[PDB]
């Protein structure tokens, strides 16, 4: 199947800014879902953070519009998951994520279900 | 609960509507556009 | 031109004789309605025009 | 932004309820998720009343203004995992997530 595999750094010095990428297996971003990324705290509930089209359209969590800012690497069916310089209050484990959708009728006008978000990462223990 | 560009467009509405008696009303449950009524100021 | 939407027409008595229809309900769900149109067919009937121009 | 009961224990045999509560849910839908422990969280309920297929039908969802409901009808011991609800914006730009459920039965 689509398979995500989640990449980025390890070991994370403090107030350092975290690109992280989703090697995407199974990759045929093509335009037909929307991708995004979660995160866990590491004993709490999820926090969503934001959320990308293949055309480049992206949404963002306003709590952190400024730290964050996403990209495709459409190339190698491969995620962009930026940051600036994040302190160790986001000791988070991040999550690679798909929203599928499904087209109901026209997609210019944007007439479509969001799907539930369907196929999960692998679980990015980030420690800074 | 919808996204598209026809979010609050038709608009379910209710009435006391006056039957064929003199005496005798209905509460009639009707669809319209948003291009048909005017606010007031369930509205 | 198209106005996709299968809808339902109810009828009410509101006076002696006066019965009139309404928008009653729509079946499937809610679609706009829009127009079609060849772009390039347009643009190269838009480009005779404006040589008359 | 969204408001969310953060543990809830039942017996076996019983009828689960869990709500959020959120401005927008009178205009937007809310979708359901279960975070099984070491686990990616399974889509459980989307659209407030439709689970995808693969989905037994003991989970039941319904919507009431400002607050939906997680509605899991012949509670099993097997289903005690976390519970996510999730909307979006307002607006209708950004995600949003529920804060958290604990299930605990028996
Ligand atoms: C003017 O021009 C424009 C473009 O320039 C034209 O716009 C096009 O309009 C088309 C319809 O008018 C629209 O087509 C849609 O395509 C969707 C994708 O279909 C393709 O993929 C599937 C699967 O791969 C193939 O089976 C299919 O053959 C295609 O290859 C379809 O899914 C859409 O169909 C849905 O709507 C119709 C009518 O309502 C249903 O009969 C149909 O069954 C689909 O409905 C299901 O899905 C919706 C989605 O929410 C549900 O709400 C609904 O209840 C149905 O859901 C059931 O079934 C699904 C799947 O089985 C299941 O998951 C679910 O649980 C339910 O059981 C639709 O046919 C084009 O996309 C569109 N073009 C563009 C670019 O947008 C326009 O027509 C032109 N106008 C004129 C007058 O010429
Ligand atoms: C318009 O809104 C009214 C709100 O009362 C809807 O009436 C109720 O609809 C539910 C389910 O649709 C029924 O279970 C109730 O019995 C209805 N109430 C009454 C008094 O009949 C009405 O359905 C809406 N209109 C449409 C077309 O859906
Ligand atoms: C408007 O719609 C009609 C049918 O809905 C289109 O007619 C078809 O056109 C294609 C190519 O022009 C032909 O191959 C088909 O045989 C036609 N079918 C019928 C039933 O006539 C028409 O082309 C559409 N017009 C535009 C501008 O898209
Ligand atoms: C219809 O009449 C009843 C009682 O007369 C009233 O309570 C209700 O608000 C009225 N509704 C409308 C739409 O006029
Ligand atoms: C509209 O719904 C009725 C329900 O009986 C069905 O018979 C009819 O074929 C539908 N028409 C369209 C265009 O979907
Ligand atoms: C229309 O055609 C003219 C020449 O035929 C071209 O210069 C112009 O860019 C075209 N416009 C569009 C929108 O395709």
């Amino acid at each position: 199947q689509v398979q995500l595999q989640e990449s980025g750094p390890g070991l994370v010095k403090p107030s350092g800014t975290l690109s992280l990428t989703c090697a995407v297996s199974g990759g045929s971003i093509s335009s037909s879902n929307w991708w995004s990324w979660v995160r866990q705290p590491p004993g709490k509930g999820l926090e969503w953070i934001g959320e990308i089209y293949h055309s480049g359209s992206t949404n963002y969590n306003p709590s952190l519009k400024s730290r964050v800012t996403i990209s495709v690497d459409k190339s190698k069916n491969q995620f962009s998951l930026k940051l600036s310089s994040v302190t160790a209050a986001d000791t988070a484990v991040y999550y690679c994520a798909r929203n599928a959708i499904t087209i109901f009728g026209v997609v210019i006008i944007g007439e479509y279900y969001y799907y539930g978000m369907d196929v999960w990462g692998q679980g990015t223990t980030v420690t800074v | 609960k919808l996204r598209s560009m026809m979010r609050g467009e038709i608009k379910n509405c209710s009435f006391n509507m006056t039957t064929e008696l003199r005496d005798k009303k209905q509460k009639v449950y009707s669809l319209f556009y948003r291009l048909d009524v005017v606010q007031i100021n369930n509205k | 031109c198209t106005r996709p939407n299968n809808n339902t027409v109810k009828s009410i008595r509101i006076g002696p004789g006066q019965a009139f229809y309404y928008f009653g309900d729509v079946l499937g769900d809610v679609r706009m309605a829009h127009c079609n149109i060849s772009k390039a067919t347009w643009n190269e009937t838009l480009g005779k025009v404006v040589k008359q121009l | 932004e969204l408001t969310q009961p953060p543990s809830v224990s039942v017996s076996p045999g019983q009828t689960a309820r869990i709500t959020c509560s959120g401005d927008a849910l009178p205009k937007q839908y809310a979708y359901w998720y279960q975070q099984k422990p070491g686990q990616a969280p399974v889509l459980v309920i989307y659209k407030d009343s439709e689970r995808p297929s693969g989905i037994p039908e003991r989970f039941s969802g319904s919507s009431s203004g400002t607050t939906v409901t997680l509605t899991i009808s012949g509670v099993q011991a097997e289903d005690e995992a976390d519970y996510y609800c999730q909307s979006a914006d307002s607006s209708g730009t950004y995600w949003v997530f529920g804060g958290g459920t604990k299930l605990t039965v028996l």
